[PDB]
Parts: structure tokens; C-alpha cells; sequence
């Protein structure tokens, strides 16, 4: 029974960065991927990133590689998302997901409630 | 041929190569090669229980023949020390008590030069001297 | 330069022995050991024995436990392993390696595949993957043949007789408990050639000097 | 004997990238002055290759973006610019006392993004289900990382023991993976039944997908 919990949502202008973090409770993570999935309003959930165990890899959707990085500190049961050169198309609630299956065939058996990056140029000056 | 070179039958000229170990009893020995290049180096090192006599390190000479002694592992059981079998030689024969007596014979074309039988004498010491398997050139 | 040449592939009953031959060429056979290396598929590489061509001495992996036996022939420059009392863990491919003034291997045989298995000699029976609305997406359909229940290893399978190579996809045998083989290949084409050309899959099982043609249409 | 410990046991890496490969011995390889630790290159359906020998010496027609390091008992490989020639598995082996040994193998493979699979199912033939017996294939086709789990159902009751499955090597275009799954039941069993299903859990898909068919 693991209780994931993200942070880091807000308003970002065009082009800006942000950091999420997602928070486990209730288990070590360190032998397990976690993984980042976004979903957008009429839209369905769509994969971001995985961070592997380290050592393993982290490996990144089309849509975001080149711009997004996966990130660990196992010794905080915390994994990072880093988002850069942000776009109004990205904007979503952003989920993590432990990966159950140590061998890493995305068995998403925990859920965090997820955290919303709204990427719009409105309360910004 | 020039000098760590011999030719084919009278007068290509092919490199010369120092014979590798038939057996190296009670010990192993490094790089284990079937033959050896002029200037490479075989290094010898024993089993626990064992001495090792003779040179531990030995190099290959352009004329084919390695430098140092003989490196055996001895147990010291013997009535005589284990008299070792030299580069290039077979032997038969494995008691090395009094009276008790070995056999040496050469491999391929290399020549005997020796003692091709000893014998453990009394007062600890083989008969004869110790058979070396030298090249046919040089 | 240096040619280690290997002999072709066995299948042997459990309890019975293999005897794999290596010719050398292109340096003076006498100037170094001939080893033996085997590789079970999708595993390890592990070292049988050596032996020395000026003293037909050798040196043996204790895990063999006696039952591999190396020999040479000089006069034809040729190096021998005889494996005896065969398991079926023994099926693997077997190389002779040669090494180098290092101790390296720096020379290699093509590889023997020797099976071990109380299966006998038999050729596939091969089986449509008919194309269907289950198996399209946008305009393109995967199609393709299961071939099934021969042995041993190796099938080789072809399409409209090796005119057909983009997007196909031929998977790694698996081993039924009947100790028979089965795989399947696979082709992706446009939907709307399907109505118009033709999809073969050519078989050809070596061992059991076998070929067969299916062709592969919607039901 | 001298056991030889690769890790990772399987990379990816990105073309033009930095790739490391370890080699750990249990026992010292170094003596006289030199490591007898060799490093070796295979690809599938031909012999190992070697690469480096002595530790850190490259074999004449090795590309420099080879290049090994270590002392002792840990041992290093490193491919400073990654190339799409040098996708294969990696051994090491030591030649400083018998028996010779290698490492279990480094498999190296090209980087790419993820790519949930495509999934497909095929019905046994009609010729093959009068022989006896019924063959249901289903087909993950052109997918990224490799690790994917496939489940039969039948009739929705999951199945255990009646299946097997096979994986292509990375693909020469697009470096994907593409996976069969072979249900296998008897003619009699399969005609009991009305729906045959594979359910794929793959780390790209936020839930499972299920392909189907009716009898
Ligand atoms: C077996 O053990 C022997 C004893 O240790 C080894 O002998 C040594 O071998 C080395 C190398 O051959 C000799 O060093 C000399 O090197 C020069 C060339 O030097 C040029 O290149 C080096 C870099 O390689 C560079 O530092 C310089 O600036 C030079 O421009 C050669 O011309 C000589 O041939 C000589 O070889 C040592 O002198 C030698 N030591 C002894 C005590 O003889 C032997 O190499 C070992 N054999 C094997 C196969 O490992
Ligand atoms: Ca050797
Ligand atoms: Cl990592
Ligand atoms: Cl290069």
C-alpha cells in the first residue's frame, strides 16, 4: 500500500520551467520505475517519462524528450520531473505511477491525484 | 635469415618461437601459449604445499631458447629434489627416491643435448646433467 | 589471413558423443594451442579445453568432468573435440578459438551447432496468420505463417521468395514440451494490396531437407 | 575459479554518446606487469570478436572510440561516441590461470523514445485446427523499452501455463522490439470457449490493453 503525492503545479508563461515532485509514503521506491503521465481536459492520459531504478535509465515520450528530465533521490522516496521550454499544449494535470513489476512492464498499481501546470500567457505581466 | 628468424628446409623466412611447457606439474604458468615469441616473458607460480626452484620469470632469446633455469614445484618429498622437465622436453618416470631413475626426450625437431636419463643417487643428487631441448638452427 | 574452418551441425541422442573438427590455415599450425569455447543460445560463453599441436597436450575445464577429448592432426592442420556422454545441456554452439601472443582469442571458428535431444528429425508443418480487421491498423495489415513442430533448429523463412523484406519480423524459435520447435513470421503491407497481391511464405528446414510454400490470404 | 561480474547486465544509450561497461573479478588478473583481462564484441549468428587486449590495448582495426582501462580486478569498457555498428553484446575474459572465463555478457542497445506496442490477434487456421490442436497468436508489434508483459484470457478467465513467447532483436530501423504470444490449446478445448484475448502492460500504457476476438 503506497500513497504517491505530487507537487509542483502552478501558472507558467510560454516558455518557462517548472519542477514537479512526487512523494512516496508507505514503501521504499528504490527498487521500483516510477513514472510520469500528464492528462489534458478531453484528452487521454498520455505517458511522459520513466526514471528506472538508478542505474537503469530514464526514458521519455516523443512529445516531450529534449525539454522534460526524470530525476530520483531515493534516499527522499521522491522523484522529480524538470520541465523546460514549457508550451501551452502542455498544459495537464501531471501524475506519477510506481511501476509495480521490478522488471518493468508498467504494472501502475498506485496512483498519485496529480498536480495541475497550466502553461498560458493570462496572469503574467 | 636475419637474427629471431630461421628458414624453411636449407638456406620463408619465419619467426623464431621458444617451445612452450609439455606439463607443468603442481603449478600453472602465464600467458599459456603453444609457443612463444622472441622476447616474451613466462612467468611460473606454484600450488600450496609446493617450492618453487628455478627461475620464476623466464624470457624467450632470438635463438629459441629461454633464459634462467628450469622453474619446477617441488614438495620436497623426494629423496632427490623433483628434477622438473625443461622447455621443449617430455618425460616419463615420477618416483624420485634412491635408485629411482627419469627419462627425457625431446619434441618436434629439437635437439637433445644432455642427459637423456638420470638416476636419484645417494647422496641426494641426479646423475648426469640436466637435458636441454635445444633448436635445430642456432 | 588466419581461417579457423569448423564442421557442420550435429543432432545427437542423449548418451551418445560428437566429434567436431577445425581446420587452420593462413599461420604455422604449430605455433599456438587450439581452444575450444561453447555458447548455449541466449547464455554465457564457456571455456571446454586446449591442446598443444607440438605435444598433443592439453589442458581441460574440470566442469566436463573427462568427457571432452581433444586431439589433432598436423599433417592436415586440423583440431578435434569429442564431447562423450552427451546431455541435452550440452546442446550449444561449440567454437575452436585460437588465441594470440597475449593469450587472447584473437581468431574464431564460424561455430557447430550441436543439438542434443531424444526428439528425432522432422520438418514443419507451416499454418496461415490471416489477415483480418484484428490485425489492422490504419491502411497497413500484418499477416504471416506459424511454423510448427520441427526440429531442430534452424528454419529459414523468406516471403514471396525474398522479394518482400520491408517490415518483416521472424522470431527466435521457441521449444514446445513435445522438445519440438515452433515460430512464427510476420509482414505488415498496405490493406489495400491484399485484394490484389499475393503474400507467400517460403520455409526451408535444412535438416530435414524440407520446403514449403503457404500462401497467406483473408478468409 | 575466477568469476567474472559484468554490469550493467544491459544498457541504452544514445547514438554519439558515452557508453561503460564493468568487468569485476573475483580474483586479481594482474601479474607480471600486465592484466590478463581481454574484452570481446558479439552480434547475433557470429563468433565473439575481440576487441582489446591486455586491459587496455586495441586490436588493429578497432575503432578508437574503443577503449579499456582497470587494474587489478575491475575493469573498464568504454565507447566514447556511441555508433549504430556497436549495438551487440559485450564479454570479458581473464587468461590468468585455467580454466579461462568470461562474463555473463553486457547487452548494449540504441536509446529511443517509448512507443506503446500495436496489438494484434490471429485465429488458429482452419487446416491447423483439424489436425488437433489450436494455436491463438497474439502480436506486440514495434514497441520500445522491451519489457512487456502479455495475458490470455479465455472467456475472461486467465490463463497460466498454455502459452509461450519470443522477442525480435531491436529493430535495424527504428529500434524497436516487436513480441509474439502463442496460446496453445487442443481443437476440443478451443471450441468450448467464444472469446480469446491478450490483455499488454507495457511502462508506455497507463493501463492495460486488451485485443480480442469472438469464435
Ligand atoms: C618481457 O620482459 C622484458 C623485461 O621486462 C621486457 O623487456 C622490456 O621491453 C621494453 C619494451 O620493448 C623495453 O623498452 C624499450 O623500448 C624501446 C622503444 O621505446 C620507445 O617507445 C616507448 C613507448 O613504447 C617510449 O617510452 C620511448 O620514448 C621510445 O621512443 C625499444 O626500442 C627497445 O626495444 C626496448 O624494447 C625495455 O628495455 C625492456 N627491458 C628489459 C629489461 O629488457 C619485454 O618487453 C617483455 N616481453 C613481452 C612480450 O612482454
Ligand atoms: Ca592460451
Ligand atoms: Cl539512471
Ligand atoms: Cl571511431
Amino acid at each position: 500500500q503506497v500513497q504517491l503525492q505530487e507537487s509542483g503545479g502552478g501558472l507558467v508563461q510560454p516558455g518557462g520551467s517548472l519542477r514537479l515532485s512526487c512523494a512516496a509514503s508507505g514503501r521504499t521506491i528504490s527498487r521500483y520505475a516510477m513514472s510520469w503521465f500528464r492528462q489534458a481536459p478531453g484528452k487521454e492520459r498520455e505517458f511522459v517519462a520513466v526514471a528506472r531504478r538508478s542505474g537503469d535509465g530514464a526514458f521519455y515520450a516523443d512529445s516531450v524528450q529534449g525539454r522534460f528530465t526524470v530525476s530520483r533521490d531515493d534516499a527522499k522516496n521522491t522523484v522529480y520531473l524538470q520541465m523546460n521550454s514549457l508550451k501551452p499544449e502542455d498544459t495537464a494535470v501531471y501524475y506519477c505511477a510506481i511501476d509495480s513489476d521490478t522488471f518493468y512492464s508498467g504494472s501502475y498499481d498506485y496512483w498519485g491525484q496529480g498536480t495541475q501546470v497550466t502553461v498560458s500567457s493570462e496572469h503574467h505581466h | 635469415c636475419p637474427q629471431g628468424l630461421y628458414p624453411s628446409p636449407a638456406s620463408v623466412c619465419k619467426p623464431v618461437r621458444c617451445p612452450a611447457p609439455v606439463s607443468f606439474e603442481n603449478g600453472i604458468y602465464t600467458p599459456r601459449l603453444g609457443s612463444y615469441p622472441v622476447g616474451g616473458n613466462v612467468s611460473f607460480e606454484c600450488e600450496d604445499g609446493f617450492i618453487l626452484r628455478g627461475s620464476p620469470v623466464r624470457q624467450c632469446r632470438p635463438n629459441g631458447m629461454w633464459d634462467g633455469e628450469t622453474a619446477v614445484c617441488d614438495n620436497g618429498a623426494g629423496h632427490c629434489p623433483n628434477p622438473g622437465i625443461s622447455l621443449g622436453a617430455v618425460r616419463t618416470g615420477f618416483r624420485f627416491g634412491h635408485g629411482d631413475k627419469v627419462r627425457y626426450r625431446c619434441s618436434s625437431n629439437l635437439v637433445l643435448t644432455g642427459s637423456s636419463e638420470r638416476e636419484c643417487q645417494g647422496n641426494g643428487v641426479w646423475s648426469g646433467t640436466e637435458p636441454i631441448c635445444r633448436q635445430p638452427y642456432s | 589471413e588466419v581461417q579457423l574452418v569448423q564442421s557442420g551441425a550435429e543432432v545427437k541422442k542423449p548418451g551418445a558423443s560428437v566429434k567436431v573438427s577445425c581446420k587452420a590455415s593462413g599461420y604455422t599450425f604449430t605455433d599456438y594451442n587450439m581452444d575450444w569455447v561453447r555458447q548455449a543460445t541466449g547464455q554465457g560463453l564457456e571455456w571446454i579445453g586446449d591442446i598443444n599441436p607440438n605435444y598433443e597436450s592439453t589442458g581441460y575445464n574440470q566442469k566436463f568432468k573427462g568427457r571432452a577429448t581433444m586431439t589433432v592432426d598436423k599433417s592436415i592442420s586440423t583440431a578435434y573435440m569429442e564431447l562423450s556422454s552427451l546431455r541435452s545441456e550440452d546442446t550449444a554452439v561449440y567454437y575452436c578459438a585460437r588465441e594470440d601472443d597475449h593469450d587472447a582469442f584473437a581468431y574464431w571458428g564460424q561455430g557447430t551447432l550441436v543439438t542434443v535431444s531424444s526428439a528425432s528429425t522432422k520438418g514443419p508443418s507451416v499454418f496461415p496468420l490471416a489477415p483480418s480487421s484484428k490485425s489492422t491498423s490504419g491502411g497497413t495489415a500484418a499477416l504471416g505463417c506459424l511454423v510448427k513442430d520441427y526440429f531442430p533448429e534452424p528454419v529459414t523463412v523468406s516471403w514471396n521468395s525474398g522479394a518482400l523484406t520491408s517490415g518483416v519480423h521472424t522470431f527466435p524459435a521457441v521449444l514446445q514440451s513435445s522438445g519440438l520447435y515452433s515460430l512464427s513470421s510476420v509482414v505488415t503491407v498496405p490493406s489495400s494490396s491484399l485484394g490484389t497481391q499475393t503474400y507467400i511464405c517460403n520455409v526451408n528446414h535444412k535438416p530435414s531437407n524440407t520446403k514449403v510454400d503457404k500462401k497467406v490470404e483473408p478468409k | 575459479d575466477n568469476v567474472l561480474t559484468q554490469s550493467p547486465d544491459s544498457l541504452a544509450v544514445s547514438l554519439g554518446e558515452r557508453a561503460t561497461i564493468s568487468c569485476r573479478a573475483s580474483k586479481s588478473v594482474r601479474t607480471s606487469g600486465y592484466n590478463y583481462m581481454h574484452w570481446y564484441q558479439q552480434k547475433p549468428g557470429q563468433p565473439p570478436k575481440l576487441l582489446i587486449y591486455l586491459a587496455s590495448n586495441l586490436k588493429s582495426g578497432v575503432p578508437d572510440r574503443f577503449s579499456g582501462s582497470g587494474s587489478g580486478t575491475d575493469f573498464t569498457l568504454t565507447i566514447s561516441s556511441l555508433q549504430a555498428e556497436d549495438a551487440a553484446t559485450y564479454y570479458c575474459q581473464h587468461s590468468r590461470e585455467l580454466p579461462y572465463t568470461f562474463g555473463q555478457g553486457t547487452k548494449l542497445e540504441i536509446k529511443r523514445t517509448v512507443a506503446a506496442p500495436s496489438v494484434f490477434i490471429f485465429p488458429p487456421s482452419d487446416e491447423q485446427l483439424k489436425s488437433g490442436t489450436a494455436s491463438v497468436v497474439c502480436l506486440l508489434n514495434n514497441f520500445y523499452p522491451r519489457e512487456a508483459k502479455v495475458q490470455w484470457k479465455v472467456d475472461n478467465a486467465l490463463q497460466s501455463g498454455n502459452s509461450q513467447e519470443s522477442v525480435t532483436e531491436q529493430d535495424s530501423k527504428d529500434s524497436t522490439y516487436s513480441l509474439s504470444s502463442t496460446l496453445t490449446l487442443s481443437k476440443a478445448d478451443y471450441e468450448k470457449h467464444k472469446v480469446y484475448a491478450c490483455e499488454v502492460t507495457h511502462q508506455g500504457l497507463s493501463s492495460p490493453v486488451t485485443k480480442s476476438f469472438n469464435r
